[PDB]
Parts: C-alpha cells; structure tokens; sequence
C-alpha cells in the first residue's frame, strides 16, 4: 500500500529493535509476567514449608 | 556475534577476576548436583 | 582380485618419470604398499631411482625397511636377499650396515 | 523511499531497498517486480540467465601439477575444496585447506591446488 | 552473560549450553543413581527408613532423567547441531529460533520433578505410566501432571529439534554432498528424525488422554466405565521401541566416523552402511507388540512378531560386520576413543544377543520384567549413550573447543568407569535368571553378595566419572600448559610410515569431516563461501 | 620358490602363544566370579 | 549502478535455462489452472448433484429414524438391552464438580449410578 | 561490492536476529500454566480467573510468534527459494503429524474388527451399548463441510493463481463456513451425545471429535491474520507464505475428512 515502502526504508533507516509495531504492547506485557507468575509460583513452595519435614522415622 | 575471537567465549566461564578462581564454580555445580539426591532423601526421610 | 600387474606397474614407473620432487614420490610409494601386491624388483628399482633423482636418502632406507618388512608373505627370505643385494649393488645407496648395529 | 524497478541485478543497492509493488485488484502483477525479499536476485536472474549457488564440480580430470595447478574462484582468506580424482568418485573423499599466500595437496591423488581471491583493497 | 547466551539464537553457542545441562543432569542423576544402588547393597532399611514411595520415585526419577533429559537432549541435538551445519558447510541453520525454543524448555522439567518428588505424593509408578497406578484412584498430587508435562516438554523439543535437523539437511545441503556422497553421522540423525517424528505423536496423544481422565472424570483405558489398559500399553510400547533406536543410532554414526578416521583406512561400504541404518529404522515398527508377550496373544501373533524381531537382528550383525571389516588389515594408535569403540563392539554385541536370545516369543516366562531385562538394556545403553558420548567428547574437544585432556587420565578413566560397568550389570544376568522380580526396595535373602557386589561396582563407577570431571577442569584450566607439553597427544592420526616428518608439517589433520579441517573456531558465522567437492 | 613356510610352523607358534593367553584372560574373567565364590563363606568356611 | 571492481558476480552466462525455467513456470501455472477447471467441472457435471442426493437422503433417513434418541432422556430402568459387562461397574469417585459426578449435565447415557 | 554482498548474504537466509526473549518468555508461560493447572485441578488453591489469564497471556505470545512468522516474511522478506521450500516442508510434516494424531485417535478403537477378545467389550458391533450414539449424527455437517471444501479449493487456487476479488470472494465463503461451523460445533457444548458415566464407547468418539476442535480455530486465526495483511497490502500476490499454507491445509483437511467419513460411520452398522 502507501505505507509499507516507508515503513521499510524508516526501519532500514533506524535499525532498531522491537520492530517498531507494538511498543505500547511490549511495555504492557513486560511486568505482567513477573507480576502473575512469580508471585503464584512463591505459594507453591512457601505453603509446604510448614509441611515439609515428615520424616515418618520407624524402628 | 562477530566479536568473540573463539578461545573461551564458547563457555559461560571467565578466567579474569579473583571472585571465583574455577574453584567455586565447580564446588557450585557438584553442589547442584548433589542437591536433587540429597534433598529427595532428606524431605520425606533421613539422608 | 584377477586385477593386472602390469598397468599400475607401469603407472608407477611413469608417474616416478616425472617426480619433481619427494611429494609424489612419497604418495606413489605408499599406494603402492598399500596393496597386497609385493612390490616387484622393477618397480623397487624405479623409485630408488626416483628417490636418487630428488636426492633424499631418508626415503631409501625408508623402504629397504618397508621391503624387510610389509607382509608375512610366509616368510620369504631369498626372495627379500636377491630384491635388496640387486638394487644396492646395481649404483650404490649404502644405507643398511649402519642403522642395524646401533 | 518510493517503489523501484530493480529491472537489472546490477543497479540494486540495499537488499530491502526493494519491496516489489503488486497489484490491489484487477489482475495478478507478473513474477518480475513484486517479490519481497532477496528472492527476485535468483528468480530475475534465472529469468534473463543468471544462476545462484552453482553446484558445478572443480576440474577433477586435471592433475593441477606445478605448471598448471587448478584454480578456485573464493575472495575469502580461506577456501575448502578438494579432489576425488580424474572421475566423479574415486578415492576416498578428501579436501584440502588453500590459503592466501602458500598452497595445498591431495596427498595420495597428488592433485595440488591453490587460492585464487579477487583483488581486494 | 544474558545479552548473548540466555537470549541466544546461534547454534553453535547452543550446542555447549546441551553439554553443559547434560553433564550437570548427568552428575545429578550418577548421584542419585548411586543412591538407589546403595540401598540395594543389603537387604531391610539400610538407609531408607521406610517409605518404598521414596525408594520408587527415585527409580522414576533415574529412569526418566536418563532417557529423556540425560542423553538424548545431549547426542540428539547437542552433537547433531554442532556437526551437521557445521559438517554441511552452511553457515547457520534455518530459525536457529527452533533450537533456542527447543533448549529453553527443559529446565522446568527439571524443577517440577524435583517438586513432585519434594512433595508427599510423589510418582512412584515406574517411569512407564501403566494405568490405573497413576490416576488418582491410587495416586494423587500433582507429580503425575508434573511428568506428563515434563515428558510433554521434551517431546516438543525433541520435534524441534528434529524439524531443524530436516530442514537443514535436505533444503540447505552444500552442492558438493549429493546423495551417493553424504556421510554417515548426518544420515544416522537423519534416519533417527524420521523415526521420532513417526513415534512422538502417539504418546503426546495417549498421554493427554490419560491426563484426560484423571481430570475430566472419564476413563478410556480404565475399566471404570468399560476401557482396558491393553489399548494404552499397545500405544506406549508402540512409541517405546522406536526411542531406543533413536538415542542409540547417532552412537553408530559417531563409533563409524571414528573407526574410519583412526584405522587410516576408508568405511567399508558407505552405501551398506546406510542400507543397513534405513533397514533398521524403518523395521522398527513391526514389533509394536513385542514387549509385552505376556498378555496372552495368539500364538500366530507371537510367531510373526518373533520373526520380526530375529528379521530386525540381521541388520546389525551386518553393522559389526561391517565394523570388524574397516578395523581388520589397519593400523591401529591405540587411543582412548578407540577403547571406548572395542568396549562397544564388545559389550553392545554380548547384550544385543542376550536380548535376541530372549525376543524368543515364549522365553518372556523367563526373563520379562525380571533383573535380567534390567542386564539386557543396562548393557547396552551403557554401551550406545554413555560410552558414545565419551567417544565423541574426546573425539573432537580438543578442536571444538581448541582444549585438550590428560591422555593418563583420560586412560585411568576408561579403566575404571569400564570396570566398574561390567562388574555392575553383569551379575544381574545371574540375579534375573533365577527369577527375582523388579521394583522393590527390599528383596527375598538369596543373592545379597551380588547386590554387594554391584553396590562396590557403582562406588567405582562414581569415583571413574568424579575423576571425569576432574579431567573436564584441568582441561578448562590447564589446555594452554597441556598443549605445550608431552601431557597430552596433539596429532590423532600419526603419518604413515613412509613420510618424514618435516613434510608432514603440511599434512597436519585431513580426513572425512570438514569440521577438523578447521582452525581454532571462529566466529559463529563462519563459512563466507560454501564448501564446494570437486 | 616356497621358502620357509610351510604355513603350519610359523602359524601355530603365533597362534598357540596367542590361543593360550585368550584361553587365559576368559578364565580368570569366568574365575572372578569364582573368586569371589570361593572367598565369601558360601559353605561356611 | 553500484560499483563493481572486477566482476558483479555473474556467474553462469544467459544461457538457454532461462527460457527453460520460464517454460516450467508457464507449465506449472498452466496446470494448476488446468487442474482447477477440470474438477471444477466434474464437480458442477457429476459430484455436485451426487452430494446433495446423499446429503438429502442422509437428512431424510436422520429425520426418520435417527430421531429415536429424543425420548431416550426419560426411560425406565427395568427394559435395558441386552449388553454386557461394558458398563456396571465401579467409577471414579467424585471431588471436583457439581453437575451428576460429572462434567456435563447430560444424564442421558444409562440410569445406574 | 555487489558480488561481496551478494556472495555473504546469499546462502545466509537467517537474519542476525537480536537477542530475542521468546524463548525465555513462552518457556515461562509453558511452565506456569503447567504448575497452575496441577496446583489448581488438585492442589491448595483453587482459583481459576489467573490460570485463565495464564492461558490467555500464552495465547497472545503464540498469536504474537505467529503473526511474526508471517510478517517478517514479507515486511522483512529476505527469503530464497530454499527456505521457501523449507517452510513449506514444515508445514508438511506438522499436518503429518496431525495425521498420525488422528490415526492414533481412529486406532484407539479401530483395531476391534472380528472381536479378537474374550471379555470387557470384543463385539463389533457393541450390542447392548446403544446410547445417543454419535455416529450419523453430526454427518448432516459432514457432508456440508465436504461440499464448502470442494467449492473452496479450487477458489483457492483461483486465488493463488490470481490473488484478486475472486479470491475475496473466496475468503468471504470460507469465513462463512468456518462461522457455521464453530455456531453448530458450540451449539453442542454440554449435551451433544451424552456423558461419561457407564459403557465408554461414545464417550471416545466425543472426546476425539472435542479435542480437535482447535485445528480449525488455528485455520480462522490464520486466515484473519492474512485478511488483515491484505487490508495492509503488505502482501501481494508475490511471497504468499500464508496463502500456500492455507491451500494445502484445505486441501489436506479434506482428504483427512474423507477418510475418517469411509470408516466409524457405515462399518459395523
Ligand atoms: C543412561 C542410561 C542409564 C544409566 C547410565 C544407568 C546407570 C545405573 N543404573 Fe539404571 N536404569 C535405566 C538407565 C540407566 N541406568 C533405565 C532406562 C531403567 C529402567 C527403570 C525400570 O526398569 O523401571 C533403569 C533402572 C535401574 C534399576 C532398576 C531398579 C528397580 O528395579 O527398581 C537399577 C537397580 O539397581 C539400576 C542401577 C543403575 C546403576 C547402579 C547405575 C550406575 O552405573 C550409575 C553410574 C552410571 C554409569 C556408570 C554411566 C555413566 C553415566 C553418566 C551420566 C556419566 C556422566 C558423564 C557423561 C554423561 C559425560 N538402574
Ligand atoms: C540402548 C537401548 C537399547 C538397545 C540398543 C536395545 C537393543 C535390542 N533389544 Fe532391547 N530394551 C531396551 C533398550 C535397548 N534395547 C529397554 C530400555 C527395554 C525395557 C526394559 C524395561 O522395560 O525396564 C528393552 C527390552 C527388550 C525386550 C523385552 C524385554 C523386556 O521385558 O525388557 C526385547 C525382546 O524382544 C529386546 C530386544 C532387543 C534386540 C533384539 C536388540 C538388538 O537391536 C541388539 C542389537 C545388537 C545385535 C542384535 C548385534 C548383531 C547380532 C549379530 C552379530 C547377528 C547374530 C544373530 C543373527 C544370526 C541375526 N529389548
Ligand atoms: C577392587 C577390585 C575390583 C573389585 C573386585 C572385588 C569385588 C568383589 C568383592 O568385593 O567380593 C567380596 C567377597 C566377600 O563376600 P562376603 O559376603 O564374605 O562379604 C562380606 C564380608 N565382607 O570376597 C572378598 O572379600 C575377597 C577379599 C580379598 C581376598 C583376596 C586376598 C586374601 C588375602
Ligand atoms: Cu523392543
């Protein structure tokens, strides 16, 4: 179309990553994940804890 | 990618520093190593 | 395997023709060990011959050494005698009566 | 910035300096000058008679002795080729190593090779 | 470190990351291992107070950290994405993104089985996942669905890998290698994908519907509701046969390379080689059933599968020999890599006959799940994985990484690791022919000296790979001092004995492989111009 | 002109030497297992 | 016109394969359309009305008798056909869900529990 | 200068592509939704809205590789005829692999001709076991969804060989159709044959009808994703990397189709 010529020749221009088209999106996705997952993944392990240690020693 | 010349940029090691002399890397990767046995053992039941 | 003497007899003799140098001297020699086939009197002649072209001592007592010893053969001696005495005796590449008692 | 014909291989600067306008509707635009990427480089090149990646085999039949070693077209330092004798397969396979200034052999083919780098500053 | 290695899209840069995981992996599950022998020494709680739970998962554990995350992500891709674009000539392979998608995968594994054992659940069913012991009619938690996600994830990497493999090497090849010219290690990965792709579908469907219905209250191969588990053990067994050939093929790609570069002398019958490969590979599919004799099939059944299995034998007698022809009438340098070859084409022979000897139909009343299955595939695993991958690391590190290794040491090592495998898994022989059964910590009073035996063996075996590792130290520290010294040999293949030494200054290291023609090892783009064969 | 061997001479003094010392190395590596047999108190002994 | 040293990487010469690689690409667009044509008028001359007479029939033979399972939902547990040990027998035992121990709420299939 | 560059970028169709963090990122979102859905399904907690946005957050990551795959095709270009033939080889064997999923799915059952068996089931035809059963039941969609892919394939090729309003055309039918689908696929959603309580031999044919129900929403994704690179103009009627995708998947899906239609449907009954 009109636009994908000056696209190319801008980015050519400007080698640059994060390939220019979601930007917003990449700034909204980066502190999801460390957000959602770090902070499930801590229970898994931080709730056991207490449990943790059944040594079910028998003699 | 073209700015390694190719005698130990193939490992994730660094002979420069005094922070680790090749010693504490390795006692960390027998520790590592070592850890999945001897914590199966000791979670559930002595080592 | 019924394969003929004579063409790579004569493939070494003609390659040794026109050895400019011990390179293919050296390779031709080693091919033609490489075989089964017991190098004839002939041949062994023509790579001394070579091997006096290119002026390389080394390579003669290398293969006096290589005719001692290549293949059991059963065990023929005479055959290594004649083979030896004929080609030292023809010029002359006195080699043998030294590296032995040393 | 704006649309390029590329209608010649030898008037193209920048491999993405060339898109390739095509055709919104109405018919197919023709496989000459719509083609993203450096693909129209082979494809134009074999439509006028120009080949890429040629799979052509050196001169097994010559020797390459001292007088006349054979020659390989490389411009880098260093080059891996090698002989398989007089016919297509011979020998055992093996290659050597040529390099700029001094030369390389087959060993038991005999077959004495070279470099041959264009002309660089 | 992570702007280029954890955010890595280079091949090469990768392939040192696959060693790295599966020595660590390796050293972990040799430790582990070590534990598991060492509660076997005598009979009762020795160590493990209790708690045959534990005693199961660690054989689980063992068992599946071997087979799927020790060495098939090490000869698979490890090797074959440092030789094969390297061994082609083409610069880089296609979507090196493949690779790094397909090593970024595994370490999560990793931690969920390490948790799943952490926890009190536990997956203590073998590392077959035979219905209904692993639903939760008898175990629940989350340690089976930490598995199945674990086996789920190496699977896909293993189809990456594969994928790149393919791709690489039919769309991509040099134009100097043809068909009638390509050499034997690629067309062994080459063979080993095709027979990981037609395998690795039927057991991410299977195991998806076991998970199924340990989730969505159904049951397709329990009997709740009218299923039988014979259908599920078809298809594991149906992906199961293929995956031994595929960690065990490169092995015979390598040992081939190695024996051909060492004994001066070409291959013998390059053509019958790759015949004998493709034959092997594609007749591994006629014994889907063969594993499980026991059921109570019909005797035609057993009879066609038996022939199958004894047609599927004749290949690799024709392998060894083809072997045994490249090796006689040579000369010989007795290196290290060649030990690690005649332990092969020893030790790998006596149980691949073993194993023949019992693919008898009716000889599984004997044999089958019993110490001496654990004898047959202990052999050769041994053999084909452990022994091939030393083969290979001590075959080109001196180049791929421009670091050599103490020969003395690398000598004593192959004494003692070798020693210590035979006097491990020979005794099994003798304990699974009396008829003792597998899977229990504690076992009835007969055969305690071979248990002791194998327990001293195994001490061995840790104190041969702790000097392994050693060796790998001293290597990475001391290469520059080795090479300068006599401690180590810097020319593999001595000059024939016609040629003198100065010319040889000339002749330093030509054979069959490119990647030896190389210097020290340049930048990961190399190869600006493609090889090209007269 | 068949000098020397005579095939046999040559072939059984290479080969009695070589078949003795394999007969020897499989039996010690069929009496370890024996040794150790005999050394553990498999008889009360 | 970029600049060129010694040689612009010509490689082979116009040879007669450029007119052979356009004659393969002409064959290859020919047959594709060709190929489209011709089964798009085997499907238009015979499939087409062979299709919809088994997707009539199909329809016809499904409103028929394929219908039966409407009042298959209300039936009584005492003339059940003679199957076998297929079903009747221990399930797995209910701890997620709400909807007749299991996940959907189609109590349908059989009447024991 | 033109040899040089066309010598070092030639046989190199990879782009020195930056430190990408795809692989760290979708290794993360594989491993969370996989501890999630254990700790979840039976576990400690039982939350559900945050592994739902675990599976949503690694749905936008595949759509973001796979919008990529297709974009750096043609915005990037820098593709040969070897890497073309590369990718659509791919393509193959992942549809062979599918394949072999579906004949694994058809073998599940399939294998149970002339009742080799004693007890639990080996009557072919399982008599006794009549519940709604559902075979014949959903072919009234079948045999539409033979007849939109015959009328679709060659309206396809039309489209490979023209690329024009014919192909809109096209596309606009083939939405249509895959619209329908999924309408009569979820109007099935919870009573569609029965549920699994007694008797498993339906219950196998719903859940291997269920789970491949996502082929197709993968087919739609990449067809919008095409539809919306159009509307772009980006690609024209040149590197069609998506197009012949999307034809030989038509054209391998309806083979698929019609050998599940020879059996399961007319055998046994
Ligand atoms: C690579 C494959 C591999 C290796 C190395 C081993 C190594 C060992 N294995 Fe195991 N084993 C299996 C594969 C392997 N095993 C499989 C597939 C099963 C099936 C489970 C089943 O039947 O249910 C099994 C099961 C199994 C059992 C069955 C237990 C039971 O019945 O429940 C036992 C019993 O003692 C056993 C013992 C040992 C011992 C003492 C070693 C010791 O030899 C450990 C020392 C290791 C070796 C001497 C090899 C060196 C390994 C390395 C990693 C060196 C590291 C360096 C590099 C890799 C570079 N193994
Ligand atoms: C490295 C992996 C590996 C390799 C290479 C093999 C190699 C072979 N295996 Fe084995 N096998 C396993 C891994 C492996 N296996 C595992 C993990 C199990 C399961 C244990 C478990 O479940 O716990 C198993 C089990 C197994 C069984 C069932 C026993 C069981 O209950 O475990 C059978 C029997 O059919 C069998 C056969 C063979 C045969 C015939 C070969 C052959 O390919 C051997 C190849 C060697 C040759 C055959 C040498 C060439 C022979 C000649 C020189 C010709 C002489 C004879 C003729 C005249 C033809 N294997
Ligand atoms: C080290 C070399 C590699 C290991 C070889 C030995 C392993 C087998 C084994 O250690 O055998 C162990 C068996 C014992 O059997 P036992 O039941 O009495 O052990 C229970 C009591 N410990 O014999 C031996 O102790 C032999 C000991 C040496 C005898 C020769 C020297 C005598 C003086
Ligand atoms: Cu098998």
């Amino acid at each position: 179309a009109n636009k994908v010529i000056q696209l190319q020749k801008i980015f050519q221009s400007s080698t640059k990553p994060l390939w220019w088209r979601h930007p917003r999106s990449a700034l909204y996705l980066y502190p999801f994940y460390a957000i959602f997952a770090v902070a499930v993944v801590t229970p898994l392990l931080y709730i056991p804890n207490a449990i943790r240690g059944i040594k079910a020693k028998k003699a | 990618v073209h700015f390694k010349d190719g005698v130990y940029e193939n490992i994730p090691f660094k002979v420069k520093g005094r922070k680790t002399p090749y010693a504490l890397s390795h006692f960390g990767f027998f520790a590592i190593g070592f850890a999945v046995p001897f914590v199966a053992c000791y979670v559930q039941l002595k080592k | 395997d019924e394969e003929t003497f004579e063409e790579f007899t004569a493939r070494y003799e003609k390659e040794f023709d026109e050895a400019y140098d011990l390179f293919e001297v050296q390779r031709v020699l080693n091919n033609c060990f490489s075989y089964d086939l017991v190098p004839a009197p002939a041949v062994i002649e023509k790579a001394l011959r070579a091997a006096r072209r290119v002026n390389d001592l080394p390579t003669a007592i290398r293969v006096f050494e290589a005719l001692k010893y290549k293949v059991e053969n059963e065990d023929q001696y005479k055959a290594y005698l004649d083979e030896l005495k004929d080609v030292r005796q023809e010029l002359g590449v006195p080699l043998k009566e030294e590296l032995f008692p040393s | 910035p704006v649309v390029k014909t590329a209608q010649n291989l030898a008037e193209v600067n920048g491999p993405e300096t060339l898109i390739g306008p095509g055709a919104k509707e109405g018919t197919v635009p023709t496989d000459l000058d719509q083609e993203t990427g450096l693909a129209r480089l082979e494809l134009l090149g074999k439509l006028e008679g120009i080949d890429v990646f040629d799979t052509k085999p050196l001169d097994s039949s010559r020797k390459g002795t001292m007088k006349d070693p054979i020659i390989i077209e490389s411009y880098d330092d260093y080059r891996y080729v090698g002989c398989t004798g007089s016919p297509a397969g011979s020998h055992t396979i093996m290659w050597l190593k040529p390099t700029v200034n001094e030369v390389a052999r087959c060993w038991e083919c005999g077959s004495v090779y070279k470099l041959n780098p264009v002309g660089v500053p | 470190m992570v702007q280029r290695w954890l955010y890595s899209t280079n091949a090469k840069d990768i392939a040192v990351l696959y060693f790295m995981l599966a020595i660590f992996s390796g050293m972990a599950g040799t430790a582990m291992s070590l534990i598991i022998r060492l509660e076997l020494a005598a009979p009762g709680s020795q160590y493990l107070h209790g708690n045959s739970q534990l005693f199961n998962v660690l054989v689980v554990g063992h068992a599946v950290l071997m087979i799927f995350f020790l060495v098939m992500p090490a000869l698979i891709g490890g090797f074959g994405n440092y030789l094969l674009p390297l061994m082609i000539g083409a610069t880089d392979t296609a979507f090196p993104r493949i690779n790094n998608i397909a090593f970024w995968v595994l370490p999560m594994g990793l931690v969920c089985l390490v948790t799943s054992t952490l926890v009190e659940s536990g997956a203590g069913t073998g590392w077959t996942v035979y219905p209904p012991l692993s639903s939760i009619q008898a175990h629940s938690g989350p340690s089976v669905d930490l598995a199945i996600f674990a086996l789920h994830l190496t699977s896909i990497s293993s189809l990456l890998g594969a994928i790149n493999f393919i791709v690489t090497t039919l769309n991509m090849r040099t134009n100097g290698m043809t068909m009638h010219k390509l050499p034997l290690f690629v067309w062994s990965i080459f063979i080993t994908a095709f027979l990981l792709l037609l395998s690795l579908p039927v057991l991410s469907a299977g195991i998806t519907m076991l998970l199924l219905d340990r989730n969505f209250n159904t049951s397709f191969f329990e009997v709740s509701g009218g299923g039988d588990p014979i259908l599920y053990e078809h298809l594991f067994w149906f992906f199961g046969h293929p995956e031994v050939y595929i960690l065990i093929i490169p092995g015979f790609g390598i040992i081939s390379h190695v024996v051909s570069t060492y004994s001066k002398k070409p291959v013998f019958g390059e053509i019958s080689m790759v015949y004998a490969m493709a034959s092997i590979g594609l007749l591994g599919f006629l014994v889907w059933s063969h594993h499980m004799y026991i059921v109570g099939l019909d005797a035609d059944t057993r009879a066609y599968f038996t022939s199958a299995t004894m047609i599927i034998a004749i290949p690799t007698g024709i392998k060894i020999f083809s072997w045994l022809a490249t090796i006689h009438g040579g000369s010989i340098r007795l290196a290290t890599p060649m030990l690690y070859a005649i332990a092969f084409l020893f030790l790998f022979t006596m149980g691949g006959l073993t194993g023949v000897a019992l693919a008898n139909a009716s000889l599984d009343v004997a044999f089958h799940d019993t110490y001496y299955v654990v004898g047959h595939f202990h052999y050769v695993l041994s053999m084909g994985a452990i022994f091939s991958l030393f083969a290979g690391y001590y075959y080109w590190s001196p180049q791929i990484l421009g670091l050599n290794y103490n020969e003395k040491l690398a000598q004593i090592q192959f004494w003692l690791i070798f020693i210590g495998a035979n006097v491990i898994f020979f005794p099994m022989h003798f304990l699974g022919i009396n008829g003792m059964p597998r899977r229990i910590p504690d076992y009835p009073d007969a055969f305690a000296g071979w248990n002791y035996v194998a327990s001293i063996g195994s001490f061995i075996a840790t104190l041969s790979l702790f000097l392994f590792i050693y060796i790998l130290y001293d290597q990475l520290v001391n290469g520059l001092n080795n090479k300068v010294n006599n401690k180590s040999v810097i020319y593999n293949k001595a000059p024939d004995f016609v040629e003198s030494n100065t010319i040889f200054n000339l002749n330093t290291v030509k054979s069959s492989s490119i990647e030896f023609l190389l210097t020290s090892p340049p930048a990961v783009h190399s190869f600006n111009t493609p090889a090209v064969q007269s | 002109g068949r000098i020397g061997e005579s095939w046999v001479i040559t072939e059984g003094r290479r080969l009695i030497p070589e078949i003795f010392q394999w007969s020897a190395v499989l039996s010690v590596c069929l009496g370890w297992p024996g040794a150790v047999y005999f050394f553990s108190k498999a008889r009360k002994a | 016109l970029p600049p060129n040293a010694l040689k612009p990487a010509f490689g082979p010469p116009d040879k007669v394969a450029a007119q052979k690689f356009k004659e393969s690409l002409m064959a290859t667009e020919k047959h594709a359309k060709d190929t489209s044509n011709m089964w798009v008028k085997i499907s238009v001359w015979v499939a087409l009305p062979a299709i919809a007479l088994t997707a009539v029939n199909t329809y016809f033979v499904e409103k028929e008798h394929a219908e039966h399972r409407e009042h298959l939902k209300h039936v009584p547990d005492s003339e059940w056909p003679r199957d076998y040990e297929f079903m009747n027998i221990r399930s797995k035992p209910f701890f997620w869900g709400d909807g007749d121990k299991t996940l959907f709420w189609n109590p349908v299939v059989n009447r024991h529990i | 200068m033109t040899h040089l560059e066309r010598s070092r970028h030639q046989q190199h169709p990879f782009h020195m592509v930056m430190p990408s963090p795809w692989p760290i990122v979708v290794s993360f979102a594989l491993l969370s939704l996989a501890l999630s859905t254990a700790l979840t399904m039976h576990g400690y907690i039982g939350n559900m809205n945050m592994v739902y946005l675990a599976l949503f957050v690694l749905l936008t990551s595949s759509i973001l590789w796979f919008r990529d795959i297709v974009a750096e095709a043609t915005y990037l270009g820098d593709h040969t005829m070897a890497v073309r033939k590369g990718i659509n080889l791919g393509f193959l064997m992942f549809v062979l692999s599918e394949v072999l999923i579906f004949a694994g799915l058809f073998w599940a059952y399939f294998h149970s001709a002339m009742s080799p068996d004693v007890t639990l089931g080996a009557c072919w035809p399982p008599v006794g076991i009549e519940a709604v059963q559902p075979t014949e039941l959903p072919l009234l969609n079948t045999i539409i969804l033979l007849s939109s892919g015959a009328t679709v394939t060659y309206s396809h090729h039309a489209l490979i060989a023209g690329n024009r309003n014919k192909a809109l055309s096209g596309l606009l039918i083939t939405f249509w159709l895959i619209v329908i689908f999924v309408t009569c696929q979820y109007i099935e959603y919870t009573n569609a044959a029965f549920t699994i309580s007694d008797g498993v031999y339906g219950s196998v044919f719903y859940a291997g009808t269920g789970l491949h129900f996502l082929h197709m929403v993968m087919l739609a994704a990449m067809l919008g994703v095409n539809y919306w690179r159009m509307r772009n103009y980006h690609l024209t009627a040149g590197h069609h990397v998506g197009y012949e995708t999307t034809i030989i998947y038509t054209h391998v899906l309806d083979v698929i189709w019609l050998f599940l239609y020879v059996v399961f449907y007319w055998w046994g009954v």
